[PDB]
């Protein structure tokens, strides 16, 4: 794709290190600060159940595909202004590759 | 029988004029030996010294704190958390020799007060009376904060010093001063450009710079901006946490407010663990050199 | 203050150690923490095009010359109360003369 695809062992530690404080990926997994990210890909932004999303995350309604997802992670507030996810973003393509790839796989 | 109490006892005949003389001595040396750390001068390391010697306090059993002046003993002197503080200690040695009657804790704390005032910061009322205690009273290393942590860690850490959100955010504004040095802490760079002037620049930079999380030469991560400034993970947590962010914003937009709160919190920091007799003198507010036409 | 010619070499060292942190001197040089100083002598304070000066600096409206520059560098906040330049000052005449001798040349 336009987005490459990378190491999923790496993506894994990046996720455990940078996203885990707020998010789970396992199925049924509990929302935290952030929604449970299971079956993220293929869903529209703002759909996780029994999680309260800023109207901004709902009103953007984008399908989460590895591509719009990568633009998002680079800078969550530029992408969905008003979003309340407090992340600075991943400025590194590998990182983005490595993570997405991991996610791809973890949120099946 | 039971738990430690530390009573403030100011040496006989020693009064305000005496301590003002010590303040002047420090302020003068601060001007004379101005080349230190690429001309930032010794002001910042003196403030960090007052904080590290007071920050060992544990409100639960009254161990540590500025009272005993135990940093003079091996164990604390070599606490890795104190790397670089030997510089402030050396700066103060000659001062202590000229004024042998002042206690160690009184000198370390007065050094921080003098440095803040001489760098144009707020007046910090100060109280004399700390008394040197034996080596056995030296706390073990491990009581100072890790910088690679988050807001929750900062909040719970400062609870041990009896500090609240407001006090924590205000005290952190001291990072306007000096810089991190890779050889000392594994972090490198200044938080701002006015390294030896006490302002609210810390909060302004936190809110106005574009920060990028990056690894440094020691393999630790820090937040860096294009201007060449940095923020430790714990500094940046102040805008990651909502409660802290609101206070950051108010200091960024009102320096007089920051000054007043910092003054109160820094004195409290400096006096934690100390029981002052009810007949004890009102805190002293030393005149700066500028205020002496000097 | 009354300027007296000094040593450009020693002034260059003073500038490097005390000023370069925040100022450049070359023509067309960039602004940094502080304004680029090229052409400083003969210009009024707060007029460097493209730099955001403090209100106090601009209002001083001082036409910079070797003498008032010496007065300024002796105690910046004193000469321009409220300036945001963080610098206690060069208290020694010899130091101010060597520095200005250099600045006159480097900026010119
Ligand atoms: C400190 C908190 C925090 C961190 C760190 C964090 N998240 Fe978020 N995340 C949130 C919040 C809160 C939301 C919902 C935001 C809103 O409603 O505006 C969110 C939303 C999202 C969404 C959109 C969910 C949906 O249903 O549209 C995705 C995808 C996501 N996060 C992934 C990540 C990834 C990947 C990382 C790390 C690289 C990360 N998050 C880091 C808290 C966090
Ligand atoms: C830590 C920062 C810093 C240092 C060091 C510093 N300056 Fe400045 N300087 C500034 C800033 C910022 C301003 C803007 C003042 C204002 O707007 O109030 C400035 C303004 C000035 C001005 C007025 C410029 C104008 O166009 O009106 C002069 C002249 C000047 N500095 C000379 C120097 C010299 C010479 C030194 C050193 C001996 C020096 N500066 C050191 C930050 C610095
Ligand atoms: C979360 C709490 C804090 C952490 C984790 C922390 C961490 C650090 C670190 C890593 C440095 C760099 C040291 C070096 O490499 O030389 C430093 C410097 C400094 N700190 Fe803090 N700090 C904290 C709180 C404070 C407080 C409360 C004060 C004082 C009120 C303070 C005053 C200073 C000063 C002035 C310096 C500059 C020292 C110099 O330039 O030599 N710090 N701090």
């Amino acid at each position: 794709t336009e987005f490459k695809a990378g190491s999923a062992k790496k993506g894994a530690t990046l996720f455990k290190t940078r996203c885990l404080q707020c998010h789970t990926v396992e199925k049924g997994g509990p929302h935290k600060v952030g929604p449970n990210l299971h079956g993220i890909f293929g869903r529209h932004s703002g759909q996780a159940e029994g999680y309260s999303y800023t109207d901004a995350n709902i009103k953007k309604n984008v399908l989460w595909d590895e591509n719009n997802m990568s633009e998002y992670l680079t800078n969550p507030k530029k992408y969905i202004p008003g979003t309340k996810m407090a992340f600075g973003g991943l400025k590194k393509e590998k990182d983005r590759n490595d993570l997405i790839t991991y996610l791809k796989k973890a949120c099946e | 029988t039971t738990p430690l109490v530390h009573v403030a006892s100011v040496e006989k005949g020693r009064s305000y004029e005496d301590f003002q003389k010590v303040y002047n001595a420090i302020a003068l040396k601060l001007r004379e030996d101005d080349e230190y750390d690429n001309y930032i001068g010794y002001g910042p390391v003196l403030v960090r010294l007052a904080w590290h010697t007071s920050g060992t306090w544990d409100k639960h059993d009254n161990t540590g704190g500025s009272y005993g002046g135990t940093y003079r003993f091996k164990k604390e002197f070599n606490d890795p958390s104190n790397a670089g503080l030997q510089n402030g200690f050396k700066f103060l040695e000659p001062i202590h020799k000229e004024f042998p009657w002042i206690s160690s804790g009184d000198l370390f704390s007065l050094g921080g007060v003098t440095a803040v005032q001489e760098m144009q910061g707020p007046k910090i009322p100060w109280r004399a009376g700390r008394v040197d205690t034996p080596e056995d009273t030296t706390p073990d290393n491990g009581r100072l904060p890790d910088a690679d942590k988050d807001a929750d860690y900062v909040r719970t850490f400062f609870q041990r010093l009896n500090m609240n959100d407001r006090e924590v955010v205000a005290l952190m504004g001291a990072h306007a001063l000096g810089k991190t040095h890779l050889k000392n802490s594994g972090y490198e760079g200044p938080w701002g450009a006015a390294n030896n002037c006490f302002t609210n620049e810390f909060y302004l930079n936190l809110l106005n710079e574009d920060w990028k999380l990056e690894k440094n030469d020691a393999n630790n991560e820090q937040w860096d901006s294009k201007s060449g400034y940095m923020m430790l993970p714990t500094d940046y947590s102040l805008i990651q946490d909502p409660k802290y962010l609101s206070i950051v914003k108010e200091y960024a937009n009102d320096q007089d407010k920051f000054f007043k709160d910092f003054s109160k919190a820094f004195e409290k920091l400096l006096e934690n663990g100390i029981t002052f007799p009810k007949d004890a003198p009102s805190p002293f507010i030393f005149k700066t050199l500028e205020e002496q036409g000097l």
